[PDB]
RNA sequence: CAUCCGGUCGAUCCUGCCGGAGCGCGACGCUCUCCCCAAGGACGAAGCCAUGCAUGCCCGCUCACCGGACGCGGCGGACGGCUCAGGACAACGGUUGCACCCCCCGCGGCGGUCCUAGCCGGACACCGCUGGCAACCCGGCGCCAAGACGUGCGCGCAAGGGCGGGCGCCCGGGCGAGCAGCGUGACGCAGCGACGGCCCGCCCGGGCUUCCGGGGCAUCACCCGGUCGGCGCGGUCGCGGCGCGCCGAGGGCCCGACGCCUGGCGGAGAAUCAGGGUUCGACUCCGGAGAGCGGGCCUGCGAGACGGCCCGCAC
RNA sequence: CCCACAGCCCCCGCCGCGGAGCCGAGGGCAAGCUGGUGCCAGCAGCCGCGGUAAUUCCAGCUCGGCGAGCGUCGCGCGGCGCUGCUGCAGUUGAAACGCCCGUAGUUGGCCCCCCGCCGCCACGAGGAAACGGGAGCGCUCCAGGCAGGCCCGUUGGAC
RNA sequence: GAAGGGCCGCGAGCCCCCGCGCCUGGAGGAAGGAGAAGUCGUAACAAGGUAUCCGUAGGUGAACCUGCGGAUGGAUCCCU
């Protein structure tokens, strides 16, 4: 069905190339997972038989997560409120998909039970007296069943704050 | 597939390229009455061997003296003429071989060497004999009259213990 | 880039002129060499276009002599990364050059 | 001189041998396929055809007869070689026919023929000329 | 394009080194996976059968392997496509028979006869270090043979003397110029000589040179490069040390011989 | 293993072609005493097929009949065999690489598992009773087995994620190459375990990949528009315009692009014979593709399988 | 004896079928006398024969070539230095653009003794056999195959 | 967790339009070749009875004729 052959594609020249074999196995593809923030319901993940006997598991919902804080080297386990910013396309934001590179907000209560008086990068205390604090994706939901990252910090901070201020 | 399929096979002897030629013609008929020859293939087969051996002495004498391939084979080459007995045992350049004819592969054959020990009146008589097994080489009796012998193994040709 | 990126080089290291500068980050790399012919005992003169990346380090016109690494697949042509650039005058006569 | 001789001229001898090699017209006749399309006989040594009508500086009527080639249905015609074989042949039979000596041009004084009778009805006709073999099942 | 392994082999696209003769068969035996790959072994029944004649035919070899007369390492092994390789211990006590693996001058298999001294053990070359599960240190060895936690002063390419009964290292040889070597592949199989140059080129294949007895010198890959002991060989080797004679010395023993 | 001969004229010398003379591959005709070897529906019908055969074996589980049936279970059936339709920067041949990869059997190691163990639980197969149907096929009730299924006793361990080297460059676990492993902060409890094997290495095999070679026509001279490159995500065993969104514009060509044609599978090789060469290469070994045409898929380490299943079309 | 069983080869005894065809005789191209027919019938790859002796048609005799094989048709190589790199021709036989400029392309005087790179020559490593060449061996010889005798290079299957 | 349903994805078959390649009928028109012992005249080969040929333009039953410029492959290697 789906397949990631080069056969059907054109040459650097742009001449068509001919169809010298039938479709492979090797070359397939799967629809993709779209894993949805949940915001009959519950977390839901599949299981996926690959080529060698190997195990893939997709999400196609979940609502919770592990963020760390490197510089106080502060990692607890939080609650996905929705995402805010992507850098492909507005309507996976609308729509509230997970992907990696996603930019989302998570509450602040694991991180304000403790360290909300400690003298820390004061950008992120602010937040942390709020309810949501910015942070982002680093793992392949839809590869792996996870959504875990990291809190924003530094120059990539600022530069989302701009971007998602003026709206 | 068959395991058939994988024998060798190949022509033994090769055809005038002008066949009407009244000296040739003459020749080929003078030979076969002097060595009764059956027909005209042996002949043929006979300048077969002659020609891979004068190339093969073409080839080797291209070459320098001290060349170890050169030696290799005309050491392989003389040895093989001498134990077939086509060349004199006097003569160990490779110059001789070039000078050779086909006369001295006939005069090898088995009915030539029976017939010039007295055992038989005439080649055709010699060739009767050997057609009906009365003949034997050493302790073999061989009913094949192209069948050559070696210069070890001819005075070891007898009769035939069994022959009546 | 193969100094600050994350690829490695690896397998082949060839030489060439550069021919064209348009794209972003990549250039196209002319290679030159002899096919033999044994019917006419002599040569031809043949040439290959090779497409490769260009990192901003390095700066490069038209003719320039460059060095290129072999790297894993970067896009659909593109299996080279440049390493060395030798600077050549502007205006130098185009000469069958190969390396 | 009038040909090229650089070492590095392979190229043009080439493209020159490709472009000359044409001007033969032994080699266009066997390399073109114009004439392997003309040909009645499609390559092949020798066709089958059915009979359809008897007709005839030496001054010598030649017998010969119109053959309709079964696996081409295009019309020839073919000469029948023997001293009075056209007996043997009657009109509506099935017959073997092959080339002259020449492949394609005439051979003889014989204008525009081309093909020759060598069986009929199964039977050769040279062992039915030299009555080796005999036609009373026809 | 098949769509999984092979598992038959025909007889013309089998090694030469085995010496089949064209017209035994359509088919010849295609060894199972073990120590010893494809091109650098050769079945237990060619030797059972081709060469020591002690049977004529598969199933006489494979009621003989069944009654597990046969040792290959002290371990009896019933595969009649078991691949048997090189410096290895072939005993056989029902007749009192033992034999170390080893290549010929002309590049081929050979069989020679040892003592009990030194047929408990046998020698490896190493190829690989690796840290496995845990980080713990490995080497594995031309035979796929793994031992963990080997001594540092073990590098690649040196030669390991490991018991059979335990399967222990107890010394290794170092990879140095000046320690005989014998050469396991190539133009140049067989031969004995030891090393004198090392030359290694960056991104490529390392070149080893080494000088005969005699005199001669020849030239070979570090791949197929290896040490048999210092100075002088630690195991037995066949009649004549590695030397390969001319063709015209070989037709001189040939004529000699006939 | 460097050869020529007859034909334009009233006669002569040339150019130039026609024909003859040799070998090999096939078909046709006549004929044929003995022995040995030996090809054999390939030749613009990859056209259509009655009839029989071409893939089984067995350690585990016996209250069957007198232990052998049958059945569940295990391994194998993806090797072998046939053919050359398709396909012309492709397949293929030699030469690289994966620091972008997967891998059954076999060989050698390894074996610490968070929160009734004198040994756990329920089923179906065969079989008995009872039945539908022209055939092919199956239905309902009923006691019983496991090296089958499910649960699971057990000294913290799967995948993934954050942090942990430099101050011009070079001078161990390991490399040509900052590659591996480990520590620590958070998540998650995957696999093995009712006669203990998850895991690692080698091996064969596969997937893609670097460089060179890879048909003819110029009464085909300009061609391409995911086409060229960049950024981000997804999918994949895995890299990659492989797919999607955004951005910029590019890429190829008389050293022949693009297009069209082929009675186009490729090579190792075969025919011929001074030397240099010309033609062929269905067929024995290797590699590729296919099983009426076109698609889709389950099982499984491994198949886009066809002596496996589903659909449309033609029979 | 061999063979899964049967043949076949080979060996031992008794009795005993010896059978040649296909093309041609003017030249190329080796091989000549009678009877018919009369530009008719027919032969003839090419030249040509046949209209009253036909050396060529149809028959008999004789003779020639190959031979358990010979002849016919089509294709490929050779012939062919008539595709020409080695190695054609271009005043009159077929064939120098009407002339000039000019890009791509092809080709470019002489000179530095020792350095670097490209081509080149030699050697080497690495990489399937089969086929081909080739060392040795008396399947009775041969096409073939990798064997055999004994006291065997560790018998050999080298390259 | 079955039947069934919705949207997307792979994608057959059919209908419609377009283009390419190969064969093929056709009143009439016109070219070439072969055959016969046809009719009309003589254009070229001799200075062929107007020397021949080249390019271009016009005309005529047919070959062909005429004008402008050119060549000798001409019927001239020869003249204050
Ligand atoms: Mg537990
Ligand atoms: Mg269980
Ligand atoms: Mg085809
Ligand atoms: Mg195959
Ligand atoms: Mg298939
Ligand atoms: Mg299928
Ligand atoms: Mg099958
Ligand atoms: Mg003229
Ligand atoms: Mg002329
Ligand atoms: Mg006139
Ligand atoms: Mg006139
Ligand atoms: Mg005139």
């Amino acid at each position: 069905g789906i397949t990631h052959d080069k056969m059907y594609k054109r040459s650097k020249t742009g001449a068509v190339q001919g169809k010298w074999h039938k479709k492979r196995k090797y070359n397939l593809g799967r629809q993709p997972a779209n894993t949805k923030l949940i915001v009959n319901e519950g977390q839901k993940i599949s299981t996926i038989r690959c080529r060698g006997g190997n195990i893939k598991r997709r999400a196609l919902r979940l609502s919770h997560g592990s963020f760390a804080w490197g510089s106080a080297d502060i990692s607890h386990k939080a609650r996905i409120l929705q995402v805010v910013y992507n850098s492909t396309s507005n309507e996976l934001v609308r729509t509230n998909t997970l992907v990696k590179g996603c930019v989302v907000q998570i509450d602040s209560a694991p991180f304000k039970s403790a360290l909300s008086n400690d003298t820390l990068d004061k950008e992120i205390l602010d937040q942390i007296r709020g309810d949501h604090i910015l942070a982002r994706i680093s793992s392949r939901p839809g590869q792996v069943g996870t959504a875990d990252g990291y809190i924003l910090e530094g120059p990539e901070l600022l530069f989302y704050q701009k971007k998602l201020a003026p709206k | 597939p068959r395991i058939s399929r994988h024998r060798n096979s190949s022509k033994t002897y090769s055809t005038p390229k002008k066949p009407f030629t009244k000296p040739r013609l003459d020749a080929e008929l003078k030979l076969c009455g002097e060595y009764g020859l059956k027909c005209k293939r042996e002949i043929y087969r006979a300048r077969y061997m002659l020609a891979k051996i004068r190339r093969t002495a073409r080839n080797l004498l291209t070459l320098d003296e001290n060349d170890i391939k050169r030696r290799f084979e005309g050491a392989a080459l003389l040895r093989r003429l001498h134990m077939l007995g086509i060349l004199d045992e006097e003569k160990d350049q490779l110059d001789y071989v070039l000078g050779l004819r086909i006369e001295d592969i006939f005069k090898r054959r088995l009915q030539s060497v029976i017939v010039e020990s007295k055992l038989a009146k005439s080649v055709h008589h010699a060739r009767n004999m050997i057609k009906a097994r009365h003949i034997s080489v050493g302790g073999q009796i061989v009913n094949i009259p192209s069948y050559m012998v070696r210069i070890s193994n001819t005075s070891r040709v007898a009769i035939a213990d069994t022959s009546s | 880039c193969p100094f600050t990126g994350n690829v490695s080089i690896r397998g082949r290291i060839l030489r060439g002129v550069v021919h064209s500068a348009k794209m972003q980050r990549s250039i196209i790399v002319r290679r030159d060499y002899l096919h033999f012919v044994q019917k006419y005992k002599r040569y031809e003169r043949r040439h290959k276009h090779v497409a490769a990346h260009l990192s901003p380090c390095f700066r490069v016109k038209e003719g320039d002599i460059v060095t290129i690494g072999e790297c894993r697949p970067l896009s659909k042509t593109i299996r080279f990364n440049v390493i060395k650039v030798e600077p050549v005058s502007e205006a130098a006569k185009k000469r069958f050059s190969p390396f | 001189m009038s040909k090229t001789s650089g070492l590095y001229t392979a190229r043009k001898l080439r493209t020159v041998r490709r472009v000359n090699r044409w001007a033969d017209k032994k080699y266009r006749k066997a390399h073109l396929g114009t004439w392997l399309k003309a040909n009645p006989l499609e390559g092949a040594c020798m066709a089958r055809g059915i009979v359809t009508q008897k007709i005839g500086p030496n001054s010598a009527v030649r017998k010969a007869v119109r053959v309709q080639l079964t696996k081409n249905s295009k019309k020839i015609t073919a000469f029948v070689p023997r001293d009075g074989s056209i007996t043997y042949i009657d009109n509506n039979d099935e017959v073997l026919v092959a080339g002259f000596g020449r492949a394609g041009r005439a051979v003889g004084d014989i204008p525009g023929c081309r093909f020759k009778v060598i069986k009929v009805a199964g039977i050769g006709l040279l062992a039915l000329f030299l009555r080796k073999r005999e036609k009373r099942a026809r | 394009m098949a769509r999984g392994v092979r598992k038959h082999l025909k007889r013309l696209n089998a090694p030469k080194h085995w010496l089949l003769d064209k017209m035994g068969g359509i088919w010849a035996p295609r060894p199972t996976n073990g120590p010893h790959g494809l091109r650098e072994c050769i079945p237990l029944i060619l030797i059972l059968r081709n060469r020591l004649h002690y049977a004529n035919t598969y199933a006489e070899t494979s009621m003989i392997l069944q009654d597990k007369n046969v040792l290959i390492d002290g371990k009896p092994r019933t595969d009649p496509t078991f691949p048997v390789g090189f410096m290895d211990v072939f005993e056989i006590p029902k007749v009192h028979k033992t034999f170390r693996v080893l290549y010929d001058v002309k590049g081929r298999f050979t069989l020679v006869p040892i003592q009990s001294n030194e047929a408990g053990f046998k020698l490896c070359r190493v190829q690989k270090i690796f840290l496995g599960d845990k980080g713990m240190p490995y080497l594995s060895t031309h035979d796929a043979r793994t031992i963990r936690f080997p001594h540092p002063d073990i590098k690649t390419n040196d030669t390991i003397k490991i018991n059979l009964k335990t399967g222990k290292i107890d010394e290794w040889y170092k990879f140095d110029i000046g320690k005989i070597v014998m050469v396991t592949g190539g133009r140049n199989c067989g031969r004995i000589g030891t090393i004198q140059a090392i030359d290694k080129h960056m991104g490529s294949y390392t070149m080893i040179r080494m000088k005969d007895t005699e005199g001669t010198e020849f030239l070979t890959r570090l791949c197929n490069v290896f040490v048999i002991g210092n100075d002088s060989p630690a195991v037995a080797i066949p009649t004549t040390k590695g030397i390969r004679p001319d063709i015209i010395k070989n037709r001189e023993l040939r004529l000699r011989s006939i």
